[PDB]
RNA sequence: AGACCUGAGUGUGGCAGGACUACCCGCCGAACUUAAGCAUAUUACUCAGCGGAGGAAAAGAAAACAACCGUGAUUCUCUCAGUGAGCGGCGAGCGAAGAGGGAACGAACUCGUUGCCGAAUCGGGUCUUACAAGGCCUUGAGUUGUGGCACAAAUAUCAU
RNA sequence: CCAAAGAAGGUGUUAGCCCAUUGAGCCAUAAACCUGAGCGCCUCAUGAACAAGCGAGUAGCACUGUUUGGGAAUGCAGUGUCAAGUUGGCAGGUAUUUGUCUGCCAAAGUUAAAUACAGAGUAGGAAGACCGAUAGCGAACAAGUAGCGUGAGCGA
């Protein structure tokens, strides 16, 4: 764990600020939020296989079957409100299409 | 005190300095700053120019702690030095050290003649202040 | 555990199987009363999350609230005053339907203490919430350290004062800092602080 | 007439005045001396009740946040578990011998950690721990002479054992360095300032 | 705030041959139709009813307070100013009057009275004693029934020694560490008769300072 | 026959109901007024109306500030600040927050989850001077999960 | 003559010594309270050393209404639509698409103090540069009374 870059001791600059002996960022219980969740993913996969697809997912999968993937992204963005969520949903549907073929 | 007010001198006057013709009515010109663009425009325009309109950008959520930057000049630097240290201070020798951020200042400006040479620790400085204090036998040390 | 599977199953609410279950349930609920006592919660995972325990003294009631916006109850839609306060149909209640259901349950059954509630179903005209209630006179409740607090008098009709989760939601206590500065501890308290005229003794 | 006066913005157009028909919105301080007396009497009563323990629990020394105040020091909410561990104390046990603990506070530097570790060391050196049983005294527990000679701190900040918060000492007078007579401090500071002021535009120009 | 305004009290109008002041509503009473809601009407509301927001207390600069106390102390040492303020000091040995600290060990009011007779403050004490009387107005109907003159003020170095002096009528007790201007210049008049203990006298230079120190 | 699911009747043991309502919590909510007119605005997130607690109430243990050399639940005070914030027929008017000095403060805990257990749990009888945080019994309730142990102030617990 | 008591009430005029008061103290106590977490006994507890998860019609988002200093939206409500969790989410006060950084981890719950009492009570106190019987509460008095109104109410 690299020690942080020391400050320069002046009020302006790239590493401006009073000079102290900086300590590294200590581990936190919240650090486990970025770790992959294998059991949660397995439970979600079982539930998804059990229940099937939602109407949004069916519409996006048909959009992806034909060449229109930008329109699938637009539809996802309209339904979800966020571009990151739309891209995640489109990627999940692409992976589901690949899994269905294979 | 009520005994010093004009109400006591006007006992028996029946008008209290407001006249028989005009009288003292409730609100004869509106309430507050009413009519600053009509029927009080002369007053507003000759006594408070610039009142109406818009100017400049908008700084949403202005925190004034980040902008804190008091200034001190070169001829005022003896306020931050004890008398005995200024007694011994001289060019080419041991000089008192002034910490501006601990004394309450951020920038050294440099107007006038510096009375006592010293080493000034300052966050900011002017070019004229830096040059003048270096000529006078002192110095500036940047701090944060 | 099984909780993970039930939780994911209830997160998949738009699937075919859950839509079928919810349609049958909405029909069955539509053909019942406004307030219905249940032996067991329809969603045990959600009930246990919100505070329900399968112990003596815990009760579940399903409460039904009609859907849609508020109508101002002015005669013939006639309002007098400025045209600003003239809308009769486009106004909205400043309190959510979950809070309304909790308050209806608590006002109907005054011997119980309302703890929480959760959404179970909704159709084109109705919305159903399951409300958890606790009996303050039960020995199991009065001797359990984790539900003991509800026996005290400050918790009488907390749902009517908006101290439940839905009450906090519509009061704005879901937010902190610069998002709820004028809403804390309450908007009335902030208004009092900001508007009271202060007269220091020596001034 | 009106004449030349400041434009008034007195802000009294609400129903603050208590009259007939109006409850009012006012706050008078006529109970200020009585409340000061009550607070002092309650503090003395609490000190008598919690005798011989210090009235105020031990608190750390912290730096004030913004750049306007970062040169100032004050008392924190409590000692971090890192500082307690460095001083050799369990946080849960320290919470029982009158030490405030703060799990939220992070130590981003060694100086502010060392000052608080020194505070903890001084407090634990001056601490007198009464035995649970005076007949069987365990390790690290006071004897009967220390128990009988105990005294209460009763200080406003609870810092008689460790003193007030320490500040950096003033630099002694010295001579100007040869590099200090020649270096252009304004040029150095302006170069450093402009490096950040025009970082994005310089990078864009270099890329294009 | 409700006083004088706790009525319906609407105005009758102008068609009836009466003034337009609001009149009390109803009938069957002597108060019906009586004028209400006015400083001139009987049972009405006073002009500008008094509030508790009035500025009762004042801020005085610390240096100005210290200057006032210092001036009162300086004036207390001039025998002619003390004489002109009203005190009977025609037999006291010296002004400023400084006595030994052995009076702090007195346990009996008769010992205190003997000391007062010895140092000849008994003339001023008798002055206030003879001056005691009943107040001359509504103050005695309030809790201000009796009045008397001021008399000497005995200053002690600390809080001890007042046991024999607390019950003497016409003698005030003071602590050198906390000197009050309302007692050094009663009524705003400088030249109070002050009896110093030796220790209180020697504390004065350190308490108030010097022109240079 | 029987079960258990859903729902009744009765017995037995309880509780709710009204008053108060200064303050406090939730809703609902004007207008006169001011803008020298008036419709946005203002009055005012106020009066009146309808609920609900308590000696206080509410809030409260960071999905917090910040941008520091950083701080550290809530509440309150002075200050910030009638603001070179902002909002506004940018008019009349309106209008906060962080930081700082303080008050207070032994201030923190509980559940769901996840692991590992799994009825060890709860009522009810009866006994112990005991409607015991105890023993014994009990299908009565509960396995559609009550209870235990460990989750950062942490690094096992469980024996003997 | 008394004063460790001068305290201001009463008594046929203006009372330290006529009376009551003005102090150490003394006596008596359901429970609670406080006191080596006072102290025994029985009983019952109990301390120290001998890998995965983390709160879903939720958070968003759209439209509408409202609220806010919050402004390409500060909160909230209705309805539609509806996540992530293996660039994990949320905040960082100019909307967008990026990618860096910082702080934090929502959608169960409990919690004392410092704070209010702006027309409340209960049991007490201290008062006042206040009012002084057309005043001060409507009410110094068998006053919310007598009286008045179908009544809500009004009210000496
Ligand atoms: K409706
Ligand atoms: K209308
Ligand atoms: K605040
Ligand atoms: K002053
Ligand atoms: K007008
Ligand atoms: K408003
Ligand atoms: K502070
Ligand atoms: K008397
Ligand atoms: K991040
Ligand atoms: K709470
Ligand atoms: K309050
Ligand atoms: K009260
Ligand atoms: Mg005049
Ligand atoms: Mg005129
Ligand atoms: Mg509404
Ligand atoms: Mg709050
Ligand atoms: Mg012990
Ligand atoms: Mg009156
Ligand atoms: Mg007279
Ligand atoms: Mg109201
Ligand atoms: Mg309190
Ligand atoms: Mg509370
Ligand atoms: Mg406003
Ligand atoms: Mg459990
Ligand atoms: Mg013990
Ligand atoms: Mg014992
Ligand atoms: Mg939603
Ligand atoms: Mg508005
Ligand atoms: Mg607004
Ligand atoms: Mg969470
Ligand atoms: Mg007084
Ligand atoms: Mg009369
Ligand atoms: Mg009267
Ligand atoms: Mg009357
Ligand atoms: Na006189
Ligand atoms: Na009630
Ligand atoms: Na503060
Ligand atoms: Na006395």
């Amino acid at each position: 764990m690299s020690a942080p870059t020391p400050r320069t001791g002046i009020i302006a600059g790239f590493n401006k600020g009073h000079v102290t002996t900086r300590r590294p960022r200590q581990p936190s219980p919240n650090d486990r939020f970025a770790v992959p969740h294998k059991h949660l993913r397995a439970v979600k996969a079982i539930i998804a296989d059990l229940v099937g697809l939602s109407p949004l997912e069916k519409r996006v999968q048909e959009f992806l079957r034909v060449g229109k993937e930008k329109r699938a992204l637009k539809y996802c963005k309209k339904r979800l409100g966020d571009f990151t969520a739309a891209k995640k949903k489109r990627s999940k549907m692409e992976e589901a299409l690949r899994h269905a073929t294979k | 005190p009520t005994r010093f007010k004009k109400c006591r001198h006007q006992r028996g006057s029946t008008f209290c300095g407001y006249g028989r013709v005009g009288k003292h009515r409730k609100h004869e010109s509106g309430r507050g700053n009413a009519g600053g663009m009509h029927h009080h425009r002369i007053n507003f325009d000759k006594y408070h120019p610039g009142y109406f309109g818009k100017l400049g950008m908008d700084h949403y959520h202005r925190k004034k702690n980040p902008m804190w930057k008091p200034t001190i000049n070169l001829n005022n630097l003896s306020r931050l030095i004890a008398a005995e240290e200024a007694a011994k201070a001289a060019k080419g020798g041991t000089l008192p050290v002034v910490d501006l951020q601990s004394s309450g200042y951020a920038k050294l400006l440099g107007n006038g003649h510096i009375q006592v040479p010293c080493i000034v620790k300052a966050r900011y400085v002017s070019k004229l202040a830096d040059k003048k204090i270096r000529k006078a036998g002192g110095a500036v040390v940047l701090q944060a | 555990g099984a909780f993970m599977y039930l939780n994911e199953l209830w997160k998949k609410k738009s699937s075919d199987v859950m839509r079928f279950i919810q349609r049958i349930r909405s029909w069955e609920f539509r053909h019942q009363h406004t307030v219905v006592r249940l032996r067991r919660p329809t969603r045990p995972e959600k009930a246990r999350m919100l505070g329900y325990k399968t112990k003596q003294g815990f009760c579940v009631f399903r409460v039904r609230v009609r859907r849609g916006g508020r109508k101002r109850p002015v005669h013939k839609g006639i309002t007098y005053g400025k045209p600003k306060t003239s809308g009769v149909l486009g106004m909205k209640l400043n309190k959510n339907n979950q809070a309304v259901a909790e308050q209806r349950l608590g006002k109907r059954f005054g011997n119980l203490r309302v703890l929480n509630s959760y959404w179970v179903n909704m159709d084109s005209t109705f919305k159903w919430y399951e409300v958890i209630a606790v009996d303050p006179m039960c020995k199991t409740i009065r001797r359990d350290p984790r539900i003991n607090w509800i026996v005290n008098s400050v918790h009488k009709h907390r749902e009517q004062r908006g101290l439940t989760s839905a009450g906090r939601k519509h009061r704005g206590l879901r937010h902190k800092g610069h998002k709820a500065s004028k809403l804390r501890p309450s908007y009335r308290a902030a208004w009092r602080r900001n508007n009271r005229i202060v007269f220091l003794r020596k001034r | 007439p009106k004449g030349n006066n400041a434009i008034p913005h007195v802000h009294q157009k609400k129903h603050w005045n208590p009259c007939s028909s109006q409850k009012g919105n006012v706050k008078v301080f006529l109970n200020q001396p009585a409340q000061k007396h009550r607070r002092r009497r309650l503090r003395l009563l609490k000190a008598k009740k919690v005798f011989p323990r210090p009235l105020k629990a031990l608190r750390p020394q912290v730096n004030c946040p913004t750049v306007r105040h970062n040169m100032k020091r004050r008392l924190g909410r409590g000692f971090s578990p890192a500082e307690l561990k460095a001083a050799g104390l369990n946080p849960q046990y320290a919470a029982t011998i009158g030490i405030r603990v703060d799990s939220r506070r992070k130590n981003k530097s060694e100086e502010g950690m060392n000052v608080n570790v020194q505070r903890l060391k001084t407090y634990m050196s001056k601490l007198v721990l009464f035995p649970m049983n005076h007949k069987k005294v365990q390790k690290g527990e006071a004897s009967e002479e220390e128990v009988k000679a105990a005294t209460q701190d009763r200080s406003r900040f609870g810092d008689a054992a460790v003193g007030a918060v320490v500040y950096p000492s003033a630099e002694a007078p010295r001579a100007v360095s040869a590099e200090e007579k020649s270096m252009c401090v304004y040029a150095f500071l302006k170069k450093n300032h402009s490096a950040v002021r025009f970082f994005g535009t310089r990078s864009s120009r270099a890329a294009r | 705030r409700l006083s004088g305004m706790n009525h319906s009290a609407h105005s009758w109008g102008t068609g009836r041959a009466v003034a337009r002041i609001p009149r009390i509503s109803g009938g069957g009473t002597s108060t019906s139709g009586a004028g209400a809601f006015g400083n001139m009407c009987r049972g009405g509301r006073m002009f500008a009813p008094t509030k508790i927001f009035r500025r009762w207390h004042r801020k005085i600069n610390l240096h100005q307070k210290r200057f006032a106390v210092v001036s009162a102390l300086a004036a207390s040492s001039v025998p002619s100013l003390v004489m002109s303020r009203g005190h009977q000091i025609g037999n006291v040995p010296e002004v400023p009057l400084v006595v030994e600290d052995s009076i702090q060990g007195y346990e009996k009011t008769k010992e205190a009275m003997a000391f007062l007779k010895a140092i000849a403050a008994i003339d001023d004490v008798n002055r206030v004693n003879d001056s005691r009387e009943i107040r001359a107005g509504r103050g005695k109907m309030r809790n201000r029934r009796y009045v008397a003159r001021r008399g000497p003020m005995l200053v002690m170095p600390n809080n001890k020694g007042t046991r024999a002096f607390r019950n003497i009528f016409g003698l005030d007790l003071a602590n050198v560490s906390a000197l009050n201007l309302l007692h050094l210049a009663p009524g705003g008049h400088v030249g109070r008769f002050v009896i110093w203990t030796q220790s209180a006298f020697e504390q004065l230079d350190k308490i108030f300072g010097t022109f240079t120190e």
